[PDB]
Parts: structure tokens; C-alpha cells; sequence
């Protein structure tokens, strides 16, 4: 079979400056970045689709399809989290079992796009945000 | 009344703002290569070229890739899509002609040939997006509202004494409790609450979503046929937290209907039911009639906001298909039933355990397919491991099939000084065990981070140990994101084998002011035109310079939304001035956007005008036609100019006067100059 | 109404230019933008050049101040320096306001003895007869704000690097002491006791 | 089958207050002035109030930023009296407009500031003020519009 291209396993997206009048309420969400995840010798014939899954820490039950951001020495920012939305433009689920939608192998070499996004549960006070996510990838 | 009043949402754009874009091409290009050093088999030589071209004239976007395979035999060029994409704004739809998909959610995932009009949902603004009730209310006396959270508000406003629809509450999380609180002038508060809980197939009152999709079938598979088909979804969002969605799927051997309906309970939660009916020709002559029950149920927040339950039930009869059993081809076991149970449950404020469990019975073969998955991630200070555990046990004697997970992510900032000015700032280690519950350990420990000015160069080197074989792999890779490409390159050492990959990608628009490169374009682009100010880098993004004539291009754009493009004044040279360092651009999906920037070239000039010895009135106009500049009195007769020449005059309109100036090149190799200029 | 990007401009040592964003969220309204740098004592001076000093904003737009420093690595290396910068927006019978926001430009040394982090907590209080003196010795100016004496706020405070504020304090106040600065990004730091120190 | 890991990186900053002073381009109105009642120095007019509103930014940084009025002051001992700008036939005399305070007491148009006690209205934080015109010995048939200057300092 194949596997996850070299240098996309550990990946860092730089989501920028966002400010609290983007994200001032719940459900405000800043401008999406994106970022893609490859996939190298995936012929058709040993996996026709594909599919990634994000496991990650929620910030809170009631918002499980956000991730939490990590406490920093300097101080981190509160009532805010990182969002993983698809190429449908829909949330992801950071279960490790909810997977995203399928996609065709092309031969060779395979990109599948995602967005990154910040999504405030409340008023965001400013700060650094930070968050980690791990994703597994099946093969069909 | 605000009811009757035509209020529009938050975060409206109208729609003759939105740019549909300018008459450009377009190619991105994604070269990568493999060598592969094995001793037993030499070396070998494997490249894939990923060429997507395109074209946006007018509002139509022709978009077509190819792929090119090379083997070290031959040079193989095979085309893999093209469309024809299209936004209409009446509809608030998309068209799309040739090759594509099938976004359907009701029925399953198909690929096709053909035609398709879809409801767009990224052209609404992002207030009425997902699920989220809508208030409707009567305000005796002018009245404000303050609809809250059970955190915090959301929604404050005033209304005049009569009916009121609210329908601009954001999803706000998939339960949520919102309290209405009118507040009248005289009478007192009357307060009322209304818990919701969200299913994706639950849309918004009055909101409707339809595809019409005909055309060919397209499969990988070279077994199925390319029969044509039909397909029409429908979704619509009833009064009173109901949604009726339906649809059909029409062939010359398959004839299936679906019609289900989902709720919103409030505290009990979500509910959504559907049936489809299904009129199946099998690959051989044999017809068979079925029908499947899908059933979904949402739980609300159980405790305080401590767990959350997904049960999706599905039980298809002894005769029901999808549409791929009957596009198989001329001569070529259904699923009894399929139960998901998910709980997730947050402790702690830290872990967050998630199980999962998926129990699917067939016919005839009572064999199960079990599989239980439980997950627990945890961020303890900058920190952050994760345990998962993994239980596969299917129809095709996968045994017991077990798999236990350890992963580590360790910042180096948790040791370095808040504001060390070292590049180990920009790092982390990681590392990963992976038992098989069998002996067959895969250690992985190793370090990843940035080190470059603007975190392009992004490195990782990771070393590892696959145990019972006893091999320990190296893995190193270096990724650079700049302004002309992304070119990565990494080695794969093992215990016999070295891999050396390499790769280029970029985009290339062939736009009216000459062909510009960048970075590897993601739908639509917005093209930076900052002519005379050459490597100049643009904000919020990283490696993304403008070029020796300063035209780049931005990789990712978000459609249909108010999105800033600004210049990173700092990084830019000191001879050149931007009249507008910001700009605003809401561009189409698959649209090229000009955000044009006007950068003068000249010296950075403030000048010091006396009027019969007396300084310049506040507001008066000083201009100069040498150079095309502009600029207006401050105080005391000071005044700002950019793009100036070495001498010159400038000509000032309090309610006209002309001053005459030179400077050193001492001076025009200052930063900014200052001097004083009597003026006539 | 004109806004700015932050609360707080800092400006480190050794650089050249700091851009500051001025945003206009009213989209029919007509400004004219006048920006300039004072020193500590609210005297207009020319150590710090906001660029372009005086320009027309129209309707809803945003556009970038360029701090140009000036200093000539006159300032002292040992503390941060503190300035005020001002913008006023003018909005070109009835009386018209024109609105000035002062916000802090913290002009900070490249290299200094201490990490912001921990400026925080070394802030050791001067407990007497109607007086609570604040006594930072670390070179970072210091915010304190919500000053609580057991049951009652004092004010907010502004105590400078390596100095001694001073705060008059009721004598019923007791003898707990709770505060909380602000950090460099505006947010305010979770609530530290006092020390007697 | 396995995959990675991916991290998301960024900064959230605060966002200063917007500024707005009652209707559109910050301009209160205010009755004209009566020449019969605008006799004496203590003769007074119409206190109309406005209000000033810190919208857009957080109810935490609105609520510690001092707030202070400024202008050009008629007299040394009119220290509280606004002095009226216009240069037209329409310049009255001996008349100005004071800026008041909630309970109305005279605001010093020196520049010292004081705390802001915003109200935090279901929409926003608000700070309420009034305006009045403050005879001076005479009273002039014309329009005595004068300009201030608000201070806003960001702690």
C-alpha cells in the first residue's frame, strides 16, 4: 500500500492575527487557512478512496467539534479554539473515529484539503492560541 | 414592526459587492520525485507530475487536470477531470457542467458525467449557516431584547411594539440553551427559554438546500458500467423545529425514493428518520424490491456539560441496493443492520475520552463486523499525550485485531524563556509507541519546528525502531514555502533502504499585466498588484513575497466573505511609500481578485512651508505634478510627501502658492528627510 | 469611529519602523486622521514620527501608521521608555467632537535582565499610614489594575520600572492585598496576592 | 493506515475601542439661543444630553480607559465655558456651551481626565454627558456652534 507523504506527518499552521471584533460572540469564526495533507505511491488498484480522521482535545463537551488551546507561560487566550472544517466546508468531529469524506485515489501523488479556523465560545480574550490535533488516515 | 422591516442579517454582503473576478489563466503545477536506493535492487527513479490548467473568462471557470507517470519507462499523459463551474446569484446556486461528484448526504456518494445545480450554502452569510432557532415574538411598547446564552449573549437589540423574527443567532455549538429577555420601557421583563440540540441533516426555518444532478456514471473500478442516471435532493427547514428532506435517484435499472423527517426535541435532543425505497435490477435479470430505515438520535448535554451520545441505527431488508450493486457489471450478502453508538465525556477540563462502537450484522453470514474505539487526549501545560485504543473484529476472521496507541508532543518553549531570541522556540518533540498487542512494537521519537525569519523553512527529523525485524528508520524532511514555490526534500533511511524525495509545486497566472508566479493555488486567488514596490511581504501569510515587478498571488482566499489583504509595511524598502497598506476584496468561488496597491517610488519628504512668514493654515492642499503626489498641512506648516524628486517645487491651495526645494543625496539616501521651504 | 489595532504599542530597540492599524468601522462617515508621539509628560515631541502625520479617511477603510523612530540610541538600554501616542480623529448650531485616543508606545531594549513573564510577580508592596507604595524592580512598566486591599479598590496604578508608586489608602482597608496586571497583549493576569516585601 | 500530527499556531490581540459621539460626525444639537433668557452670567439654556459609546471592543478595556474633556476655554475665569468658533456674521456674543457631567457638575476642560463608569447597555458601554448654552453677560441673535475634543486614554 502507501502512507502519508514525508514531511506532512508533523505539520504547523500559522493562523495568524485575529482580533476580538472578529471573534467576539459565540459562533464568531476568523478566515479559514489552508492546508493540505499528501499521500505518495497510492495506486487505485490496493485503495480506491480515502478518508482522515482529527483526534483532538475539546475545549468543552457542549463544542466537540473544536479543538482546546494549551496553556502558555505568557498567557493563553480563553473562550476561543481551533475549528477543522473540510472540503465540503463542513465541521469535523475530533473523535478519532469520525472520518471525513471519501476522495479518489488518483495514481501517484494525492492532496486532500482542509481549513483551519478559529471558532469563540463567548467573548475571546486576547492571547496566543496554540492547539494540537492528530489525524489518522484509512484506506478503501 | 422589525418583522415587517426588511432587517438584514449580520455579517450581510449584497451581492452586487461581490467581485466575480478578471479574465486570467491558470496552472498549478506539482512535481514530485522518489529515487529508491535498495541494496538488493540498485536504484530506481519514480516521478508524478499533477498538472491542473485552467481558464476564468468572465464568470465561467474551466478547470481540467492531468497527471504525467515516469518510471526508471515512458511518458504516459492521462487526463482525470474537467468542469465547467459557474455561481448564479437569482438562484443562490452553483452549475456545473462535466466531471464532478455528488454531494448528496441522503443517498450515497457518487461520482458522474453531466450537468449538476446545487444550493450554496457559503453565499448565505455566516449568522444564518447551520442549525439555529429562530425567535418569533410580540412586544407589547418598544421593548430591547438581550437573547442569552447560558454563558453570555448573543443577540441585543431593540424592537418596536409589534411582532419580531430573529433569525440571526449563530450555531452556537450543537446544544445550546438561549433565553429570550424583552425588556419594555414600562412593563416588566418577561423571560423565556428554549433548548435546541442540532442533527447535520436539521436546516433553519424557511431555509431550503436542492440538487439536481444529471449525467453519466463515472466509477474508478473498470467492472461497473457508465449508465445514466438522475438525481434530485431536497431539504427544507418547517416551522416549529421540524425538516422535511426527501429525494430520487433514477436510472435505467434503479428506481429509489427517500422521504424522512428530523425533529428537534430541545432537552431530549435531535431525531431524524428516513426510508428509502428502492427498485433494484440486479447485474443479472433478477429484480429485487427493498426498502432501508436509517434512524439518528443526538443526545443533549447529559450532567453539566460532561457527555454527549450519538446513536445512528440503519436496518436494510433483504432486497435494497445502493446504486453501485446495480451500475456492476453484466454478471458480477446485504447488511442486516448497522448500530454506531458514540459517547464522548470531557474531564477534568483536560482529558476528553471518546468511544466509539460500530456492530453491523449481514444476511445469510452471521458473522459480525464489531469495532470499538476509545480515544483519550489530554493537554497538561504545553504538553500534550494522547492514549488510544483500538478493537477490530469483522466478518472475514480478523481475529481479535487490537491496537494501542502513545503519543507525546512536547514544546520546547515548556524550558526556553518567554522571550528567547533563540530558534529552538520554534520547536517541539514528539514521540510515538504503537503496540499491536501481539510484540510488534514502533517507537518514533524525534524533533520538528521552524527555523526560518517568516517560519517558512520548516523542518523535521524523526528517528524510529519497528520491533517483532529490528529495524530502526531515520526520517528527515525540510518543506520551504516561498514566494515563487513550495519545494520540499527528504530522506528516508532504513535498514536497507534510502529514499530521497523531492518535489516543486506552484501556480502561474497568466493575467492581463503579464504572467505572475506563487505559491500552489487553492480555489480561489486574490492577485496583489503593487507595481514599484518589489519584495514587499504580505500580511497574516506565510512566504508569500511580491515578485521583481510586485505582482503575487495569495494561495487561499475565503469566498463570498469581507477578507483584509495588507502589506507588511516593516519589510519594505525605504524609497517606497504605500498611498493604501490595507485593502478589502470579496471575491467568487474559483475567482482571480485584483486587490491593486499604489506604491510611490520616490524619497520620503516632510516639509516645513512659511507664507510671508507665516506657517500653512491647517487643511490646505499641498501637491506637486513633478512626481504625482499629494499630501495635506498638518501644523505649523508641516507637510508629508511621498515619491518626490531630489529638486522640485510643490504647489499649495489653502482656499495658491508655489515653493521651490532641493536635497543632498545624503538626503535622498535618509530614511525620511526633513526640511524647511519658504513658500511664494 | 476611528479604532485602533491594540491598546498597547511596543516597540522594540534596534528596528526602524512599527505599523499600527486605524480602522473605521462606520461605513458613511468622513475622517481626517492627525497622529503624533509625546513623551512621559504629555509634551508633543519629535523622538518618534507617525507617518503620514494628518490623512482623510473615507467612509469604512483601514490604514497603516508607520512609527519611524528617531532616538538615535539616545534612550537608556537598562528600562523600557514610555510614550504616549495620540490619534485624533476629526469628523470633517451644534457643538463637534473630535475624538482623541492615547494609547502607550512601550519603547523596549533588545536584550533585558528579565523575561515580561515574571515581572508580574516581583511587584512587592509598601504597606503604611494612608499610603499602599508600590515597589517594581523589574525594568518593566507595570499595570496594576483592580488593586484590592482585603474589602475596597484603591485605583489603577501605573508603577515605573525600578520605582515606587505611590496610592493613598484608607485605614479601613485590610490587611490582604489582591491585584492583577496587565500582560503585554492586554489580557489581564489571574489575580495575585500581595506580598509585604 | 497511521498518520501524524498537526499544529495550529496564532495570536489574539485586543482590539481598541470605537468611538462614537452621539448622531453621525460625532455632532450633538443643541436649542438656539434665547435672547431675552440669556441676560446674566448665571442664565443657563436647554441642558441637552447625549451620550458617548465605546462599542466594538470588550466591556473590560472600555471600563479602565480614563476619559477627559478639552478645548479652547473663553476666559481665564470661564474655565468651564466652551469658547464658540465661528468666524461669520452669525458669531454671538458673551455666550458659550458647557459640557456637564451625570449629576451636573461643570467639567474642566483642562485635560484632567477622570474614570470612565461606563453603563454597560444591552448593546454596548455608554458614557452619558450634557451640553448647555452658558450666558456671559450678553446674548447675540446668532449661532454660537463651538468644537471639543474627547480623550480617551487606553490603560
Amino acid at each position: 500500500a502507501c502512507a502519508v507523504d514525508a514531511g506532512s506527518v508533523d505539520q504547523t499552521v500559522q493562523l495568524g492575527q485575529v482580533r476580538t471584533a472578529s471573534l467576539a460572540q459565540e459562533g464568531a469564526t476568523s478566515s479559514a487557512v489552508g492546508f493540505n495533507i499528501q499521500l505518495n505511491d497510492c495506486d487505485t488498484n490496493v485503495a480506491s478512496k480515502a478518508a482522515v480522521a482529527f483526534l483532538g482535545t475539546a475545549i468543552d463537551a457542549g463544542h466537540t467539534n473544536v479543538l482546546a488551546l494549551q496553556s502558555s507561560a505568557a498567557g493563553s487566550a480563553t473562550n476561543v479554539g481551533v475549528q477543522i472544517l473540510d472540503r465540503t466546508g463542513a465541521a469535523l468531529t475530533l473523535d478519532g473515529a469520525t472520518f471525513s469524506s471519501e476522495t479518489t485515489l488518483n495514481n501517484g501523488t494525492n492532496t486532500i484539503p482542509f481549513q483551519a479556523r478559529y471558532f469563540a465560545t463567548g467573548a475571546a480574550t486576547p492571547g496566543a492560541a496554540n492547539a494540537d490535533a492528530t489525524f489518522k488516515v484509512q484506506y478503501q | 414592526p422589525q418583522a415587517f422591516m426588511s432587517n438584514r442579517a449580520r455579517g450581510y454582503i449584497p451581492p452586487e459587492l461581490w467581485d466575480p473576478g478578471i479574465n486570467a489563466g491558470l496552472l498549478n503545477y506539482n512535481f514530485s520525485g522518489n529515487s529508491v536506493q535498495n541494496r538488493i535492487g540498485g536504484n530506481s527513479h519514480y516521478a508524478y507530475l499533477n498538472l491542473q490548467s485552467g481558464l476564468n473568462i468572465g464568470a465561467w471557470r474551466l478547470r481540467d487536470n492531468t497527471t504525467w507517470s515516469y518510471n526508471s519507462s515512458k511518458n504516459k499523459w492521462q487526463h482525470i477531470n474537467t468542469w465547467l463551474e459557474r455561481d448564479i446569484i437569482p438562484l443562490r446556486s452553483r452549475l456545473t457542467l462535466g466531471d464532478g461528484y455528488t454531494q448528496g448526504d441522503i443517498f450515497d456518494g457518487i461520482n458522474f458525467r453531466g450537468a449538476q445545480l446545487a444550493s450554496d450554502d457559503n453565499m448565505l452569510p455566516d449568522s444564518q449557516r447551520g442549525f439555529a432557532p429562530v425567535i418569533h415574538g410580540i412586544a407589547r411598547g418598544t421593548a430591547q431584547v438581550t437573547i442569552k446564552q447560558n454563558g453570555y449573549d448573543i443577540y441585543n437589540s431593540t424592537v418596536p411594539p409589534g411582532p419580531f423574527t430573529i433569525n440571526d443567532i449563530y450555531a452556537a455549538g450543537n446544544s445550546g440553551d438561549l433565553q429570550v429577555t424583552i425588556k419594555e420601557a414600562d412593563g416588566s421583563t418577561q423571560i423565556f427559554t428554549v433548548p435546541y440540540s442540532s442533527v447535520p441533516l436539521l436546516q433553519r426555518e424557511g431555509h431550503t438546500r436542492y440538487s439536481i444532478t444529471a449525467g453519466e456514471y463515472r466509477s474508478g473500478n473498470a467492472q461497473q458500467e457508465k449508465p445514466r442516471f438522475f438525481q434530485s435532493t431536497l431539504l427544507h427547514g418547517l416551522p416549529a423545529g421540524w425538516t422535511i428532506y426527501g429525494g430520487t435517484q433514477l436510472a435505467d435499472r434503479y428506481r429509489a425514493f427517500n422521504f424522512g423527517i428530523g425533529k428537534n426535541m430541545g432537552a431530549l435532543g435531535a431525531l431524524s428518520v428516513d426510508m428509502t425505497q428502492a427498485n433494484s435490477t440486479l447485474p443479472d435479470d433478477s429484480q429485487h424490491d427493498g426498502q432501508s430505515v436509517r434512524f439518528l438520535y443526538n443526545k443533549s448535554l447529559n450532567e453539566s456539560g460532561t457527555n454527549i451520545q450519538l446513536v445512528g441505527y440503519r436496518y436494510s431488508t433483504s432486497g435494497y441496493f445502493n446504486f453501485a450493486d446495480t451500475t456492476y457489471s453484466r454478471m458480477n450478502y446485504n447488511k442486516r443492520g448497522k448500530l454506531q453508538l458514540t459517547v464522548t465525556q470531557q474531564l477534568g477540563r483536560t482529558s476528553t475520552l471518546y468511544l466509539s462502537g460500530s456492530h453491523q450484522t449481514y444476511w445469510g453470514t452471521s458473522n459480525v463486523d464489531e469495532q470499538f474505539q476509545a480515544g483519550l487526549n489530554t493537554a497538561f501545560e504545553d504538553i500534550n499525550w494522547t492514549l488510544s485504543y483500538s478493537l477490530t473484529k469483522n466478518a472475514w476472521q480478523k481475529g481479535r485485531d487490537q491496537m494501542l496507541a502513545l503519543n507525546v508532543n512536547i514544546p520546547f518553549s515548556h524550558w526556553l524563556r518567554s522571550d528567547s531570541k533563540s530558534q529552538w522556540r520554534h520547536a517541539s518533540a514528539s514521540y510515538s509507541m504503537s503496540h499491536d498487542l501481539n510484540g510488534r512494537m514502533t517507537n518514533l521519537a524525534g524533533v520538528y519546528g521552524t527555523l526560518l525569519e517568516d517560519n517558512n523553512l520548516s523542518y523535521s527529523v524523526q528517528t524510529g525502531y519497528a520491533g517483532g525485524n529490528s529495524g530502526s528508520t531515520g526520517y528527515a524532511t525540510l518543506n520551504y514555502r516561498g514566494g515563487y514555490g513550495n519545494a520540499n526534500i527528504g530522506y528516508s533511511h532504513s535498514d536497507d533502504i534510502k529514499q530521497l524525495y523531492y518535489g516543486v509545486s506552484g501556480g502561474v497566472l497568466a493575467h492581463a499585466n503579464g504572467v505572475t508566479l506563487g505559491q500552489p493555488l487553492n480555489d480561489t486567488v486574490v492577485l496583489v498588484k503593487a507595481p514599484g514596490a518589489k519584495d514587499a511581504k504580505v500580511e497574516n501569510q506565510t512566504g508569500v513575497r511580491t515578485d521583481w515587478r510586485g505582482y503575487a498571488v495569495l494561495p487561499y482566499a475565503t469566498e463570498y466573505r469581507e477578507n483584509r489583504v495588507a502589506l507588511d509595511t516593516n519589510t519594505l524598502a525605504d524609497n517606497v511609500d504605500l498611498d493604501n497598506a490595507v485593502a478589502n476584496v470579496v471575491p467568487t468561488r474559483g475567482a482571480i481578485v485584483r486587490a491593486e496597491f499604489k506604491a510611490r517610488v520616490g524619497i520620503k519628504l516632510l516639509m516645513t512651508l512659511t507664507h510671508n512668514n507665516k506657517p500653512l493654515p491647517f487643511g490646505a492642499m499641498v501637491t506637486s505634478e513633478s512626481s504625482q503626489s499629494s499630501g495635506i498641512v498638518a501644523d505649523n506648516g508641516q507637510v508629508y510627501l511621498s515619491g518626490m524628486p531630489l529638486a522640485g517645487k510643490v504647489q499649495v491651495k489653502w482656499g495658491h502658492c508655489v515653493a521651490n526645494y532641493q536635497l543632498p543625496p545624503e538626503s535622498q539616501q535618509q530614511l525620511l528627510t526633513q526640511l524647511s521651504a519658504e513658500c511664494r | 469611529g476611528v479604532a485602533l489595532g491594540a491598546t498597547r504599542v511596543i516597540y522594540p530597540a534596534g528596528q526602524k519602523q512599527e505599523q499600527l492599524a486605524v480602522t473605521n468601522n462606520d461605513e458613511n462617515s468622513t475622517y481626517l486622521i492627525q497622529s503624533w508621539v509625546e513623551n512621559a509628560d504629555g509634551v508633543k515631541d519629535g523622538r518618534f514620527i507617525v507617518t503620514p502625520p494628518l490623512f482623510a479617511m473615507k467612509g469604512k477603510k483601514e490604514n497603516t501608521l508607520r512609527i519611524l523612530d528617531a532616538t538615535n540610541n539616545q534612550l537608556p538600554q537598562d528600562r523600557e521608555s514610555l510614550f504616549w501616542m495620540n490619534v485624533k480623529a476629526i469628523p470633517s448650531n451644534t457643538l463637534q467632537l473630535a475624538i482623541i485616543s492615547r494609547i502607550k508606545l512601550y519603547y523596549r531594549p533588545a536584550k533585558l535582565a528579565l523575561p515580561p513573564d515574571q515581572a508580574a510577580e516581583k511587584l512587592r508592596f509598601r504597606r503604611s499610614a494612608n499610603s499602599l507604595t508600590l515597589i517594581n524592580p523589574t525594568p518593566y512598566y507595570l499595570t496594576v489594575t483592580e488593586l484590592n486591599a482585603g474589602t475596597r479598590v484603591l485605583e489603577n496604578a501605573l508603577v515605573p520600572p525600578m520605582g515606587e508608586s505611590t496610592v493613598k489608602l484608607p485605614s479601613d482597608a485590610g490587611s490582604n492585598i489582591t491585584y492583577r496586571t496587565i500582560n503585554d497583549y492586554g489580557a489581564l493576569t489571574p489575580k495575585m496576592t500581595g506580598v509585604m516585601e
